[PDB]
């Protein structure tokens, strides 16, 4: 007889990786958060002095 | 001085219940209830004198 | 059948792959045809009806090994739970970003960046690996 | 004369990384030679040496405190 | 290990209930002081 | 109707362990080989052919005509 | 003597889950909110 | 300086930075090596239906498993102490300079002919000046002569503070009542950066170390203008 | 080393009696009569506010804050010199 | 020198002191103060375990200088047999206390 | 140690003794399944042959169960052992796991 | 009813009571030091006197008058007194570091020499030589004392015991009037920091040997203890001889060596 | 009857158990403490204040995580629990002395919170370094409260190590020699060794800096001869010790677990365990100048500790490989406390490895006072420590409640955890390699990146240990009864039942000697 794992695993695993996946990658990009990367091929000098 | 250690064992092995710290009688209750009373009576200041410190007096 | 907590003292039963004949039969009490049943095993067991032998074995045994090793889809509900949590932990970052944290310093504005690296590498920041070292100087430009 | 100092040179005495008594020792020597020569009728210019040493070795505030102390007839090192 | 069935069973939402306040417990009142903190900060 | 030949039925968990530590041991050689090229010599010759003409002078000179310096303009 | 068994060998009760429930919450959450508290107190002082 | 999304040490400034990064290889792969071994090893005996629970011996293997780990362990110490004990080198410097903390900036004394002596502030983040990096520069930076062996000597004249400079493989504690010597020598020109590694109170983030090197006759009027 | 005497036969409470009153005691007594004789007050040496004595680095909680806990003012100057 | 007016464990122990004292002096050891000796362990001569109740458990060290020790209870009743070596014990209930 | 032909007679002997108990019964093959091997035929033969004057069907079963299980991922071994028992499953009328249904989940 | 010989101990408030007087001595201390007010204090102090002296009590009608202390528990309470002396060794020992670190590297602020630049030490061969002659003789008397109790000799026993306590008293005396006379004092730099602290906790030491020795006294005075059972004693006399030792080498170190 | 039980017991489970409810709310402390951390980090800028309030929040959390939450949890909860038990014994030697050890904690704690209430808190490091410690730097009673705080600690551990030591020597079964009791005793006592040796150097070395701070002493003090250097040689000597004692019982409960789980009758190698255990033990008390690398210190003194550090790896090497060898062959049961354990077994070694990195003195010229060390010794204590107590926690709540846990749960409690650890502490060793100090409330902001990731594993953490409380909530609300144990024949703990009855072993086991 089909326990909880049998009738739900699918849907929770489906349904938390989604989840999981989208919130982090709002989080990531959407807010304002500064990462930092590297200047390193992204950033054009500009003169300082 | 006698040895009377043979008295004190009677007492102490009295089947009356008592923990041993209660077993010599009504002054282990009081000396008991001294010593209780200013334990958390002192710690009840010692925790007003944190509050009392934990605050500026400019 | 039917285990008690005030029996922790005595032989119990298992079913576990290493220790195949447990201490005692999983059913030890027996109805009237049961009763017959365990007169007839002591006969040959060739005059034994598959039936008979399945619930010899069912008296003696709770699980077959292959019920006892069979895999569950509990990882599903785990993998897909902790991701559910971990999402989770996002909003509460999320929620910190939005009423916690105020601007980040001014050195950060994509100006003050383009200043920055350009004394970075004027001063030849990290020439060897790290940093200056990825930039042609003859060219002006980040190495291809 | 046989001078020409850049800075206070290896000592085999204080070779390790606490140079608190090298300092200390060039301080005491400098000054110990300044009131030999200053007494017995000769000249301060012998104590050179150890006067770059100490200049060079001992942090201001030290050098600064001790000659303080010493004014004041404080200092507990032997002069 | 083997158990017996539970004898107060927890139903899936009188477990959404437990963790909803279990969780609420701890971010509430962290939630708040952070919140605030710009009001502390200078006042 | 063919029987099935006698399998080996001893030590086959031990024979199991012998086979994939030796194989583990290769890894490991392929491995510091591997490291011993991509990151240890690679940094060795990174310092080395930096320095090989390198001239402090002249780096200085650019570090300088740039500004970057409190004693050089 | 003293009582024994699953529930009664612990200084608190757990014969109401709800109660518990609210025992719990204010254990582990006194705990978890105290340094939040204690930074604000140092925080409103200067 | 550190860069955006740096993994590994500061490019070396002084040969004996350089040293320590060919050593940190070395111990690096040593460590990913046993750390992956055990790793593999525990997925080994963790992905077998075949078991073997009777009492099994360990008087054989328990060599193999001491004997190799302290072979390893010399192949480390040896390499380790060569550089520890070149590091100690008599090495005669040209220039004695002389470095106090305080709560919370630098002083810097240079009293070999003169007596030169500044301090050192952070630039407060509002004033930087373009291009300048947050909570790194400051107001007076050390010059220093480069490609020569120069003396540092650091105390403190309150709490700890320590003086670092990665890029030079340096740091010494900066204890008061106490003189500790270290020697420096860089490679080349150029700004040298370092951050006060001695928890000292309110603004222990805050009293970083600049080092400009430039050559001697630089380094010469720049110590003369600044008497 | 082995001392200068014997018995060893059976150290018992006789013997440890016999060591307390024929040896130990008496050099009690011997010590005694030593210090209560190369006592009697010897002069106290000028005063020179050393930094690295009489310390003061916050209060004594007792007294004017400024006195030490078992202070004789014939022998332990203050900071500022010994007292009238 | 010497005379008296110390008394003695004899005259004065009491309580469980004084029941450990007078039955070691009898050869005995009713509160397991001693390692007992195993006997050859058999079915015919089998390990006899003393205890005041229905069951007691049992430790065994199967041969010298195990370093595991296999525990269970054993009951009263038939002779049990340690599950990894078959040694064999047999309860023996009751008493202690007169 | 000792040879594996030793090893398996020693093993053979222990579960032909004419009055085996159930107890021994047990400690044998729980112990014998502690080993890094799965037993021979004549192991399981005299092994079976004692779950028989036992009257202990359902350990005979368990039995076959358990040297399918010691063979782990090598599925060669049981099929080869169940081959070379034919002559003592059909003396005995011991059905095996699969012949009984107990193989499936 | 129990087959072992172990002792289970009556459920007890004097852990309880001890700990709070822990917070209220600490907490009294830090009362006394920043806030200028003794009370705090002195009600610590006092409860921890009042826990001592009943555990303690407890533990005698626990043995002498129940007679739970059979050979296992006799035995337990030995290793616990081992311990509890080799962590008060450890104690010492790291005052005896910071004696051994300052004196061996005398600092620019000490002239670079020991004794330190004005500080005249005490002379080693004059009251710290009587000093070392009273404990000395102390663990004599002693010994004498213990031998008694196992010959069963009462008033031998008492008199022994009673020189010993005369002694302890006597270097209590002797160390309080050095005190007083010493010329440099606990603010006097290192010098005087390692020596009052030092001899300062060893002195805590004699006064608390020489109480348990005292307790021991009283108990013998009552009968509580047999020819064979008296572990009370025994430790009391470990922990002096422990105190003794002790003295030895603050002698050795600090007042001859230091000097 | 509640008073009686609770507040005057003389019972080693109660105890136990007081020790585990305690421990588990100082965690709630000390991960509240790491959140304001890691807040504070988790962004470029300033959040809390300068670094004084920075630093008595980072100050607190050591000091919370270690003695209030690890060394009471491991020692107080488990030791009390489970070192009776496995040995048969009726209780500890000290019943009584055993109930104060725990109630010194509570107040211990208290002075703790009272000096992060006083002035502005003791924001000097949990290693409490003059002068920054002393009285012109940290004026007020904070520093003092603190020393009081870890004198009650201290004095708790010493009764406790004295307790422990006498129990386990003379209260096994009189057949029972030191080679037959189980490994998580001898870790027991080990550690209590190192308790009783170690402490009182800490004692004494504390109370030198109150009488600086309180007395006009001079220990530390230059001005009246002492050195700063002093007090770091006095707390390290206890120091490094108290690193050893953090995890030689969490090496005991991973021996139980990695054995019981894997089907075994017992441990791989025990008497090279025993010899690694009492080796661990011994050179742990001879490495202490490894914190000091930087000090100034002569280059053979260096060269000395370099090369006695690294020797440790020989002993804790044989550990690690007796558990895979404990492994190898086993019928593995996947049980949340094994995951616990396997996980132990990876994240224990790297930290572990990258001390041995931190051992050269040549590196940590370059290391020290960086997250380097951090990194290091979070892989250690937030991953080895924290997941030996966590593994022994699952496997012993059914013995020590009668309940069980949702195993599902606590398999979903695991996986997050470790995410959350992994984020939180590997990126630290990019921040340490490449500079980033210690003890800074802000970084250049070169180093934002490491940092931001760094904080949000912090976050997934701290679900983690929600998820916790709720998982021990739901196993008290459903009430599923524990019926039967596997392996009872060698794990005696388990032998009188779920939960075991208030008195156990009044009649003692019985054990032929032969
Ligand atoms: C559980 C706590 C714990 C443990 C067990 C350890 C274990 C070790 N630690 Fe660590 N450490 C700390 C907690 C701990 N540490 C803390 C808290 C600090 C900071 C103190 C502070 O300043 O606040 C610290 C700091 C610290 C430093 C000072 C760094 C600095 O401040 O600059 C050093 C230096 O040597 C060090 C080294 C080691 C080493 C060599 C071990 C060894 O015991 C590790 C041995 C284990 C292994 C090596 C892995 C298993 C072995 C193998 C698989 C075999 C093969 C291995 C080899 C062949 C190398 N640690
Ligand atoms: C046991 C020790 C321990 C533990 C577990 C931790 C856990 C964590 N610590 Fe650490 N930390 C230290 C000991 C520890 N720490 C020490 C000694 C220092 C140095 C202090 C100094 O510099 O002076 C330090 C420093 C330190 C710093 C450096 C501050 C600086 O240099 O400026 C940081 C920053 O990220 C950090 C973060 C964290 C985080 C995010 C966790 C998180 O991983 C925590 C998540 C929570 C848990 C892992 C715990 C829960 C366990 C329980 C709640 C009990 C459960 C109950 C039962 C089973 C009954 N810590
Ligand atoms: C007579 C010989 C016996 C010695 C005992 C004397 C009684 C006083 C009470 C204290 C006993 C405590 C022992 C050690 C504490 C530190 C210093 C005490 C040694 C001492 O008595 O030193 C005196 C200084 O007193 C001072 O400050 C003392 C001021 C008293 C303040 C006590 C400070 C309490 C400190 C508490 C620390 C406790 C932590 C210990 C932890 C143990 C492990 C948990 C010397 O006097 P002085 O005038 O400077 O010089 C003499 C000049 N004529
Ligand atoms: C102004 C003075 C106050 C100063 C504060 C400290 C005060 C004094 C402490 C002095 C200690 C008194 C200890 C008295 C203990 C009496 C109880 C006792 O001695 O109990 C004995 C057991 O020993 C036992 O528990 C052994 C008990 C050992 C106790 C060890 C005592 C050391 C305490 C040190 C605490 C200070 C900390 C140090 C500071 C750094 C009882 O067994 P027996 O003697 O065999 O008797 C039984 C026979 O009769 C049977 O025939
Ligand atoms: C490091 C661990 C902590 C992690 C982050 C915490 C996770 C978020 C928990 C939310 O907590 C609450 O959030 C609010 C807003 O979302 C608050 O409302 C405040 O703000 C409001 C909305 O603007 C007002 O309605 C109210 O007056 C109120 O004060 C505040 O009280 C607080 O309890
Ligand atoms: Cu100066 Cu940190
Ligand atoms: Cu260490
Ligand atoms: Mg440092
Ligand atoms: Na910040
Ligand atoms: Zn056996």
């Amino acid at each position: 007889a089909p326990d909880f794992h049998d009738k739900y695993g699918n849907a929770v695993l489906a349904s938390g990786a989604t989840f999981c996946v989208a919130v982090w990658v709002y989080m990531a990009t959407q807010i304002g958060i500064e990462w930092n990367p590297s200047p390193v091929g992204r950033v054009t000098p500009k003169e300082w002095r | 001085f006698e040895n009377r250690v043979a008295e004190k064992q009677k007492l102490f092995q009295e089947d009356n219940g008592l923990p041993v710290h209660l077993k010599g009688g009504a002054t282990d209750n009081i000396l008991y209830r001294v010593t209780m009373t200013l334990c958390l009576g002192g710690t009840l200041y010692s925790l007003y004198c944190l509050g009392w410190a934990s605050f500026p007096h400019k | 059948s039917v285990v008690k907590s005030e029996d922790y003292a005595l032989p119990s039963y298992v079913d576990r792959r290493d220790y195949p004949l447990p201490d005692v039969a999983h059913v030890k009490n027996l109805s009237a045809s049961q009763k017959a049943l365990k007169e007839k095993e002591k006969a040959s067991w060739s005059s034994l009806s598959i039936d008979e032998k399945v619930e010899l074995y069912r008296l003696k045994f709770k699980e077959s090994f292959a019920e006892m090793n069979r895999s569950t889809n509990e990882w599903k509900t785990v993998v897909g739970a902790a991701m559910f949590f971990i999402g989770f932990t996002a909003l509460l970052l999320i929620w910190e970003k939005h009423y916690v944290y105020g601007p980040i310093p001014h050195t950060f504005e994509e100006e003050w960046v383009a200043k920055q690296t350009k004394r970075m590498l004027d001063m030849k920041v990290a020439p060897i690996q790290g940093f200056s070292a990825k930039w042609d100087y003859d060219k002006n430009e980040w190495k291809k | 004369k046989i001078k020409n100092y850049q800075t206070a040179p290896f000592d085999s005495r204080f070779p390790n990384q606490n140079q608190t008594r090298n300092c200390w020792q060039n301080y005491l020597d400098f000054h110990r030679c300044e009131k030999a020569m200053t007494a017995k009728g000769g000249d301060v210019s012998v104590c050179e040496w150890y006067r770059r040493v100490y200049k060079s070795l001992c942090p201001i505030s030290w050098v600064s405190t001790w000659d303080d102390r010493r004014a004041e007839g404080t200092f507990p090192g032997k002069i | 290990i083997t158990a017996k069935p539970a004898k107060t069973p927890t139903s899936p939402k009188e477990q959404a209930i437990g963790l909803s306040v279990t969780f609420l417990s701890f971010l509430l009142p962290a939630g708040w002081v952070l919140y605030h903190l710009d009001n502390y900060k200078k006042s | 109707s063919t029987a099935l030949a006698k399998p080996q039925m001893r030590g086959l968990l031990a024979r199991r362990l012998r086979f994939h530590i030796v194989g583990a041991f290769m890894v490991s050689l392929g491995f510091a080989t591997f490291y011993k090229f991509a990151v240890a010599e690679k940094r060795k010759k990174a310092y080395a052919d930096f320095y090989r003409n390198y001239d402090s002078m002249k780096d200085f000179e650019e570090m300088r005509k740039a500004g970057i310096f409190q004693s050089a303009k | 003597h003293y009582e024994e068994g699953p529930g009664k060998n612990i200084p608190f009760s757990v014969e109401n889950k709800w109660r518990l429930l609210a025992m719990m919450t204010l254990f582990f959450g006194s705990g978890f909110a105290a340094p939040f508290f204690i930074v604000r107190h140092q925080l409103l002082k200067k | 300086m550190a860069y955006p999304m740096q993994l590994g040490f500061q490019d070396a400034t002084s040969p004996i930075m350089e040293e320590l990064l060919h050593f940190h290889d070395h111990t690096l792969m040593i460590v990913f090596l046993i750390s992956s071994l055990v790793l593999y090893i525990i997925s080994l005996m963790l992905t077998t239906k075949l078991t073997h629970t009777s009492t099994m011996d360990a008087q054989e293997v328990e060599t193999i498993w001491t004997i190799l780990p302290a072979i390893i362990l010399i192949l480390i110490a040896l390499p380790s102490l060569r550089i520890l004990y070149m590091m100690d080198e008599i090495n005669n410097p040209s220039l004695t300079v002389k470095t106090m903390g305080h709560q919370w900036y630098w002083s810097y004394e240079y009293t070999d002919y003169e007596d030169l002596s500044f301090d050192s502030y952070m630039i407060p983040t509002s004033e930087l000046k373009p291009g300048e990096l947050r909570l790194l520069e400051v107001d007076n930076r050390v010059v220093l002569p480069m490609e020569m062996t120069i003396r540092m000597l650091v105390s403190s004249e309150d709490v700890l503070h320590s003086w670092a400079v990665p890029s030079l493989g340096l740091k010494t504690d900066a204890i008061p009542g106490r003189l500790n010597q270290t020697t420096l020598m860089s490679s080349r020109p150029g700004l040298y950066y370092g951050q006060c590694s001695e928890i000292c109170g309110s603004n222990h983030s805050f009293m970083p170390i600049v080092l400009e090197l430039v050559p001697l006759k630089y380094f010469e009027k720049w110590s003369a203008s600044m008497l | 080393a082995s001392a200068a005497k014997g018995d060893h036969g059976g150290t018992g409470a006789r013997t440890w009696r016999f060591l307390t009153f024929g040896l130990a005691l008496p050099s009690v007594a011997l010590c005694t009569l030593n210090s209560w004789l190369h006592s009697g007050h010897r002069e106290r040496p000028a005063f020179i506010p050393y930094h690295h004595l009489r310390i003061r680095t916050k209060p004594f909680s007792w007294g004017d804050g400024n006195h030490t806990f078992f202070h004789n003012p014939r022998v332990n100057p203050l900071p500022t010199g010994y007292e009238k | 020198a010497s005379g008296g007016g110390v008394p003695t464990d004899e005259e004065q122990a009491t309580g469980l002191e004084r029941e450990v004292m007078l039955a070691a002096r009898k050869g005995q050891d009713p509160y397991n103060i001693l390692a007992p000796k195993a006997t050859s362990g058999t079915k015919e001569d089998p390990n006899l375990v003393p205890s005041i109740t229905n069951k007691r458990i049992v430790g065994c060290i199967c041969e010298e200088d195990n370093s595991t020790v296999i525990w269970f209870w054993l009951h009263k009743g038939e002779a049990q047999r340690c599950p990894s070596c078959g040694t064999h014990y047999k309860l023996v209930p009751h008493q202690l206390a007169h | 140690h000792e040879t594996d032909e030793e090893f398996d007679a020693r093993w053979v002997t222990y579960f032909n003794k004419p009055d085996i108990d159930a107890w021994e019964l047990r400690k044998g093959m729980n112990t014998l399944v502690g080993y890094d091997l799965v037993p021979e035929p004549k192991i399981i033969d005299a092994a079976l042959r004692a779950c028989r004057r036992l009257n202990d069907f359902a350990s005979a079963v368990r039995i076959l169960e358990v040297v399918k299980d010691k063979a782990g991922p090598h599925k060669e071994i049981y099929p080869y052992v169940i081959q070379e028992l034919r002559p003592t499953l059909n003396e005995l009328g011991i059905s095996t796991p699969e012949e009984l249904g107990l193989d499936k989940v | 009813h129990q087959t072992h010989a172990y002792h289970m101990v009556n459920p007890s408030p004097w852990p309880l009571t001890g700990a709070l007087s822990a917070l209220l001595m600490t907490s009294g201390l830090t009362m006394w030091f920043h806030f200028n007010s003794m009370t705090l204090l002195m009600i610590g102090l006092t409860t921890n006197m009042l826990t001592m002296y009943q555990w303690w009590r407890d533990v005698i009608r626990e043995s002498t008058f129940q007679g739970h202390h059979t050979p296992a528990v006799q035995k337990g309470l030995r290793y616990g007194m081992i311990l509890f002396i080799i962590s008060e060794v450890l104690f010492f020992t790291g005052f005896f570091w910071a004696f051994y670190h300052s004196s061996l590297a005398p600092t620019p602020e000490l002239g670079g020499c020991w004794p330190p630049t004005g500080i005249h030490p005490l002379n080693p061969l004059e009251v710290p030589l009587l000093n070392t002659s009273v404990l000395l003789a102390s663990g004599v008397s002693i010994t004498w004392a213990h031998h008694s109790l196992m010959e069963g000799d009462r008033k031998h026993m008492l008199q022994a015991l009673f020189i010993t306590i005369t002694l302890g008293v006597y270097f209590t005396l002797l160390q309080a009037s050095e005190y007083y006379e010493a010329p440099f004092t606990i603010s006097d730099g290192v010098y005087g920091s390692t020596f009052f602290v030092a001899t300062g906790f060893h002195g805590l030491h004699v006064i608390i040997g020489s109480t348990f020795l005292i307790v021991c006294f009283f108990r013998q005075l009552k009968f509580h203890f047999t020819s064979n059972h008296h572990f009370g004693f025994e430790a009391a006399a470990w922990y002096w001889h422990f105190v003794d030792v002790v003295w030895l080498f603050l002698y050795v170190s600090i007042y001859w060596w230091g000097s | 009857m509640f008073i009686n039980r609770w507040l005057f017991s003389t019972n080693h489970k109660d105890i136990g158990t007081l020790y585990l409810l305690f421990g588990a709310w100082a965690g709630m402390v000390g991960t509240a403490l790491s959140l304001l951390i890691r807040a504070e980090l988790g962004q470029p800028g300033t959040l809390l204040g300068d670094d004084q309030i920075y630093n008595v929040v980072v100050t607190a959390h050591a000091f919370v995580m270690i003695f209030f939450m690890v060394m009471p949890i491991m020692i107080g909860g488990f030791g009390n629990w489970l070192v009776p038990l496995m040995i048969g014994a009726p209780d500890m030697a000290f019943p009584r002395m055993n109930n104060m050890s725990f109630w010194l904690l509570p107040p211990s704690f208290l002075l703790l919170l009272a000096s992060s209430m006083v002035e502005a808190g003791a924001g000097t490091g949990w290693t409490v370094y003059p002068p920054l410690a002393g009285n012109l730097a940290h004026a007020g009673a904070s520093v003092d409260l603190t020393i009081f705080s870890l004198h009650l600690a201290g004095v708790s551990s010493i009764l406790g190590a004295i307790n422990f030591i006498t129990t386990i020597i003379n209260m096994k079964p009189p057949a029972m020699s030191q080679y037959q009791t189980p490994l998580f005793v001898w870790s027991v006592m080990i550690t209590a060794v190192l308790l009783l040796l170690s402490l009182p150097v800490l004692a004494a070395g504390i109370t030198m800096l109150l009488t600086d701070r309180n007395l006009n002493t001079t220990f530390f003090d230059p001005a009246g001869g002492g050195d700063p250097i002093l007090y770091q040689h006095l707390f390290w000597f206890f120091g490094h010790p108290e690193v050893y004692i953090l995890i030689l019982p969490g090496f005991g409960m991973i021996s139980h677990i990695v054995t019981y789980y894997s089907g075994k009758k017992e441990p791989f190698g025990y008497m090279g365990m025993v010899w690694a255990m009492m080796s661990i033990g011994f050179l742990g008390f001879i490495v202490w100048a490894h914190h000091m690398f930087t000090v100034g210190m002569d280059v053979d003194t260096r060269a000395y500790f370099t090369s006695a550090t690294m020797i440790i790896a020989i002993p804790t090497g044989v550990k690690v490989f007796s558990w895979l060898a404990t492994l190898h062959g086993g019928n593995i049961k996947w049980s949340p406390a094994m995951m616990w354990a396997l996980g132990f077994i990876f994240l224990f070694t790297v930290g572990g490895l990258t001390g041995i990195v931190l051992a050269n003195s040549s590196l940590d010229i370059v290391l020290h006072d960086t997250y380097y060390v951090v990194a290091h010794f979070h892989y250690v204590l937030s991953m080895g420590a924290v997941f030996a107590i966590m593994g022994g926690f699952v496997h012993w709540f059914p013995l020590f409640s009668g309940y069980t846990l949702n195993d599902t749960w606590a398999k979903i409690h695991f996986a997050i955890m470790f995410v959350g650890v992994n984020m939180t502490f590997f990126p630290q060793h990019f921040l340490g390699l490449s500079g980033m100090p210690r003890r800074y409330s802000d970084y250049p902001d070169a180093y934002t990146m490491w940092n931001t990731i760094s904080s949000m594993g912090s976050f997934i953490s701290l679900t983690a240990v929600m998820l916790m409380v709720f998982i021990i909530w739901e196993a008290f609300a459903s009430k599923r009864e524990v019926l039967t144990v596997d392996l009872t024949t060698t794990n005696l703990e388990w032998l009188n039942g779920c939960p075991p009855p208030y008195h156990t072993f009044e009649e003692p086991t019985y054990v032929n000697l032969k």
